[PDB]
């Protein structure tokens, strides 16, 4: 009785997001730009006797603008917006889940070419299993009853029922069909191309100096923030403005952007939080290890700058420059290895001593190893074989091999780890004064930039790309063109 | 496993 | 209190869906037509002494027109109809549900010649458990009132109640007794004869060219879309018009339905390429090691579409035409083997360096490795043994066999899947100026055709099979036949 | 709100014993209850307490419901009925209350029947919470008002449910429902009784008898239950009329037959020559081998075209039986096995087909020697073995002793696996003419076997009157004894 | 029913808590005041263009202040603070971790300039994963209703999403994403500059000896107590009070 | 319903 | 499976 | 990875 209204919520509010609020995925825009296009010109879309889409899905990672992405579609389209989420629909009671979903669909088709919005349908659309507990049965009721609704007798048109999801593969293959959602979107995170107009959306409402220009500004901070999501940049540009007003500035300096990077990569930075003289000594030389190795490897990542302050959870702190590809071989992963444990082995080549501060240096090492030859192809001994390798927040039941298959995984780790450790030991010993004079300005100076590292170390001996208009260059576009086509020319 | 109560209503 | 209502609406809309509306399911809406035959015309039955059959399951995967077959009886059959799902009976109370069910048959005997459609029926079809959990109990005092109403005291005639479920799996013994249900009818995905006639329908309302007659297409169109259900059959004919009309064109060639299909089978192609010219250069010598390795083995599927734009997760695709059989055999699954291992290998002869973009390659290469061995029989030495595999959704519980078992058996992958590549490995090692060629033209134009591998190199050496014609040779046939038996022809 | 939704029915309906038919020990019991309320007389003579009544248990599709329709028609008391989830409403109080004005109907009735279906949705296990809490109360009011039947003479209940395992026990004292009478399924002798009822109103051809048919139908159907003997004769009528016949003819009943256990008979799937030529080959290979182990089961009927979720079938007579020797279990194996070698022998190539076929090979080896003692090396042993599709949670043996459990069941299917390659190599020409009569015809029957092959070399059973000679009485009895002379 | 409500109490009576109370997080201090520095004076901010983080997470050892730390957010801006825990979600019942985090956000929007504490969010902030346990999946409804609420339709300005906890580490990817969780600020163990100056907030309101200076005791007692947590030191100081008592 | 013996689809 | 893939990072 | 440290 008085539970089972379906607290939707027909939104009034003139919501400021349009299409030019999203960028970086013009691919995902243009296929839910035709839902709206079909509101405002139906003549064109009914000349060749399309229907009307009946809904989309849209996936993908965390941050990369599926919530936006609904709301600029309740921007331009003339028609009402309703809106729920996934876990409204189930309340303490048996029956109130399918009983919710029939009084979203009647405030629904009673506006008549309305939109309707499903965030976080992993509550709801998880996909109906056997025979098991019930808390699994009255969440099928509450599918089912979707179901009916979304392709059934009570399916009337222009009722469009958009969705936005984090995990499709948990979702009922009765839910992701045609006729339910015709339309699947994925959003992946942004590119490079992607991320330079992503600035020039949050660039948009910041005072910036004098001098810097928006365009010239959105790319050098599309090439120093790599691999970052949609939210990511929308973080960038908040707090390049926060720490402006920390400063008392006038206008937002390209430094006060440098100290955003690094603050949402890094963590806070404890100044007051001192060590021992021994314990910076020991801190120096693990950096060190860090910065020297990462100098002289040839498919290592850039280095920004390498410090020996705590930041977060952490004595040292070293910043890098993730190069932005997709394809990695079995030497640039070798590289990457041998830069994460060249900080045991430089404080191990000079003191003898070994700590427990490379902890979290082991345990990248550690999971870049099992990825290499249980979840890549990378080995000889276990061969050819993938497979789904769990997470941290994944509770491992029980492998999917055996155990002498098992046995022979963590003998051929210890083979790969052996001989990352052992290339670092004969590459800090070779370049063993060079780590000396690292750390002994880490000492000094509490921060090296990579302008003083060249002052130590020369440059540095290989080829590295470190600006927009080179990390782009092999391609020829230089921007990415939001060219509509020609039926979709009223935007 | 998680309940989901059948209320019987009373007078 | 009012609630009781079996919220069940008799359908007085004239539903415009007739019997010619529902195709490819042939032999399924015959026995659809007998429910309506015996309704008009009852001479033709009582005479002969048969009674009316009491109801029909309407079972199948997902996106078959199950409900669509029971539109085309609201349409058609000139009896009431009503409506109702499956999860509209359960309510946060103890008598309804029971007392819903109820009044569900109440108002389908104040329509006395009456048929009733109960769609999603494994809502409250759920098989009785022993004495258990406590929202249990209200799903089977409602299917107790369901069985009983259906077959045993105050049990009316002339109530033909049709039902839909897509797990019949789950449902009662109780309710799968004839005298409940007399049929079960299954309808499964269509063969080609069947979307051939699927297409036919769903042509009928767009606009092609001047050429293009709706009747050749469709037999070219179900030979693009192997495997597919009577519901991706119908975006096919509905998005192509949604990109016809996006380029703002007056009327759908044929190139607008083969983006279509790959849009749905794919993904979101996306424009701005990203990719280094030293990272689309390892795409395309992988792509083309797909390629030529489906294009020179016999049981590879046909050859479509090779192009490096990344489209969907990934970062090329392959676009093969897979061929719609019923029966692998060993050397057919071996060459799916020795074509999904074909890139990895085109990689490891050009560049020496193997990568991670095979990630997606090994995974299939070793489920079919495992569902060889343990779900089938293919190994000598494991034995003529089959079992039940685990599946991507389904999580890992407890192996069903011994250790050693498992020990045998992740040996016999790791031969099985060395005996794949090492063949591989001696195919595109003779061809491997044919690789060269390949990509080399991957890097201009960005997709190929299946002509531009005809004229790159040559006729493919192999029985291939493309067209309608070609498949459809065996039957003699060459379309379904809607053919009516003697008693049916009031259609 | 306290209705009972109860009918008094007194209407003439068509169901009367002559209807029931094959339960006949369980229909002499309730032809008692009908003497406990016109005879009050002889029951008291030897000081037993008239029992209150009884509930009808069973698999579905038995007859405890229709068993309970005759017994309205037959017995001129009145009659009232309900269903067990007629009870529980939405206000707490209105369950033990309902079954006041239930049992204070049958009182202004007073000699009645009174049938409860589906007893399970009040009987159950007690407990708690207040939605059960509610059924303790209503099952508390049954037990109540079932003992004071005291001061009333004759009021019979009964009840029909397919599951009693979940009824509370205390229905079960004396003084309440003391018997329990169990409708099974029929033997082939009740079986013909059964058809001999669904064969009545139809309009059959003219060359068929009523009795020599319901045999004839009896025999082809094993283990059926009343409900899928009624569809039979149901569905062969409309497939009759389908074709617009004039008379069914037993073509019609073989179809229907084949309808309920095989699928939808589909001709509209495209299949290539090639890949009939792999089913035909391959289910000869089943035939064959059947038709050569003495204790496989006989043939029945052979076809490939289509039923669902199958590219083919082998229909068979089971030989329903209690006991399974260790190798009658073995030519059940071999002649599962056959399909699959028959591929390797004509082809050398291995399909994915006969995945269910192995599936079979294995679910029986498993359970052939662990939960059984059929091997001598495992030893005499039983363990709860888990079933397919349920988790499966710790094993409740050693590494070591599934270690020797698997390297046995391997022997066990090579070893029926050697026995057909052996049959099968040596009987090569009869499945070559076998396959290649599916390769035309598309449907064999055991009729066209026994013309292709000659008879089979084993003492078979397959005729009606062959079924029936273990016990010599040659004919379902329906008879009456001495204190049932008003029936 | 009274089960469904969000039963988080309103401290909306002005707090006596201060960042003059917050000793040894001096770095962690200057984040979580440029909230408060945006509810007084918004206009130095908007000039440049900026705006305020919507919320922050506070990770850390127990015990090392971090509600207090919380309360002294809002006992600066006058604004209510609404406290919850994160096990005040997982009720034995099926949705009623959704229907308790859309009526904690309602309370947060009634009283609009609010700064909201969800205390040990790795209760309900665990990793959403696949079918691992009956009861696990009435952790991943109320995390994604969590998620909603937060950063999506129906979202609103000048709420101040503070949140403590121990793991993050077990944390999902979908809260800690910049849009939830803006700042993720850590908050260790105090070292011996940090916990002298935490003595010397609590020896204060104390009566000491006449030989014992303030500025000295605290230096020693901070000596005298090695790897004490901050609750540690606030009990030093007041387990003292009751053994002079 | 009876013995099938069928001969499934893998697709 | 349709379509095969390289897929991302 | 974007970051190297030192853990406590
Ligand atoms: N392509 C984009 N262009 C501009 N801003 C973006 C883009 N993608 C994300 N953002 C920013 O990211 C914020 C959060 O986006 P939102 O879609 O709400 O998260 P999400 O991508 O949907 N992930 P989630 O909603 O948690 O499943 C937006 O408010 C924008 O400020
Ligand atoms: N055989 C068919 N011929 C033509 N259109 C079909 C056919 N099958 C499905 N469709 C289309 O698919 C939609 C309805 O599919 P339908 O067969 O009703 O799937 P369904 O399984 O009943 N829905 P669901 O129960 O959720 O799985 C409509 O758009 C129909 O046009
Ligand atoms: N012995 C029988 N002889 C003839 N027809 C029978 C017989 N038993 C059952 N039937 C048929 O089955 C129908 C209903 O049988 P019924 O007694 O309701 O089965 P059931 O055992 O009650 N299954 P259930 O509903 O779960 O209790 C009758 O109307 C007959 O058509
Ligand atoms: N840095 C500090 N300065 C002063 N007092 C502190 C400090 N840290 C903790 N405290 C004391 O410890 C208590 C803080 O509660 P706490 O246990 O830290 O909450 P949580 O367990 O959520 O971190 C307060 O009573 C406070 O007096
Ligand atoms: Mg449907
Ligand atoms: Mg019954
Ligand atoms: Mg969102
Ligand atoms: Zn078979
Ligand atoms: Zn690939
Ligand atoms: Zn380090």
């Amino acid at each position: 009785f008085s539970v089972g209204e379906t607290t939707a919520k027909v939104l009034k509010d003139e919501i400021d997001v349009k299409f030019k609020d999203v960028a970086g995925c013009e691919e995902a825009k243009l296929e839910i730009m035709e839902f709206v296009n079909f509101l405002k010109n139906p003549k064109q879309y009914q000349d060749l006797g399309a229907k009307i889409p009946k809904g989309a899905i849209l996936t993908g990672p965390p941050g990369t603008g599926k919530t936006l992405l609904a709301k600029a579609t309740a921007g331009e389209a003339n028609v009402p917006f309703i809106t729920v989420s996934g876990s409204e629909f189930l309340e303490m009671f048996v029956g109130v889940g399918p009983a919710r979903v029939r009084d979203l669909f009647a405030l629904a088709r009673k506006n008549a070419p309305c939109i309707l919005f499903i965030d976080q349908i992993d509550a709801v659309g998880r996909k109906r299993g056997r025979g098991n507990f019930g808390g699994q049965s009255e969440q099928e009721n509450t599918l089912n009853q979707l179901l009916v609704e979304m392709d059934g007798f009570n399916t009337t048109t222009n009722v469009v029922i958009l969705a936005g999801t984090n995990r499709p593969d948990i979702l009922d293959p009765a839910l992701l069909r045609p006729g339910r959602f015709d339309r699947q979107i994925f959003i992946g995170p942004p590119d490079i191309k992607g991320r330079a107009s992503i600035f020039k959306v949050h660039l948009r409402p910041l005072k910036l100096d004098s001098t810097l220009e928006k365009d010239k500004l959105a790319r050098k901070l599309a090439s120093l923030t790599p691999g970052f999501s949609g939210a990511d940049v929308a973080n960038v540009c908040n707090e390049a403005a926060l720490i402006a007003a920390r400063h008392l500035s006038d206008s937002i300096n390209q430094k006060h952007f440098e100290q955003a990077i690094e603050r949402v990569i890094g963590g806070l930075e404890k100044k007051t939080q001192v060590l021992q003289p021994e314990e910076k000594k020991t801190v120096a030389y693990h950096q060190a290890g860090h910065a020297v190795a990462g100098w002289y490897l040839e498919h290592a990542d850039p280095l920004l700058k390498v410090s020996i302050i705590p930041r977060g959870k952490g004595l040292g702190y070293a910043q890098y420059l993730p190069k932005e590809q997709y394809l990695y071989t079995k030497e640039q992963l070798l590289d990457r290895m041998c830069m994460t444990l060249g900080g045991r082995v430089s404080e191990e080549i000079f003191f003898g001593r070994i700590t427990t501060g490379a902890q979290d240096d082991l345990r990248k090492v550690t999971q870049s190893a099992y990825a290499q030859i249980v979840q890549f192809g990378m080995n000889e001994k276990v061969g050819q074989i993938s497979f789904d390798l769990p997470r941290q927040g994944d509770m491992v039941l029980e492998k999917p091999y055996s155990e002498a298959t098992a046995r022979l995984i963590d003998d051929e780790v210890r083979i790969l780890i052996n001989d990352a450790y052992k290339r670092t030991v004969a590459l800090l010993t070779e370049k063993k004064a060079d780590v000396e004079k690292v750390a002994l300005l880490l000492l000094e100076k509490e921060v090296l930039d990579k302008n003083d590292m060249v002052e130590l170390l020369g440059p540095r001996p290989f080829a590295e790309k470190s600006t927009y208009e080179e990390f782009v260059e092999g391609t020829g576009s230089l921007d990415e063109d939001t060219s509509l086509p020609e039926g979709l020319k009223d935007w | 496993a998680a309940a989901a109560a059948a209320a019987a209503a009373a007078a």
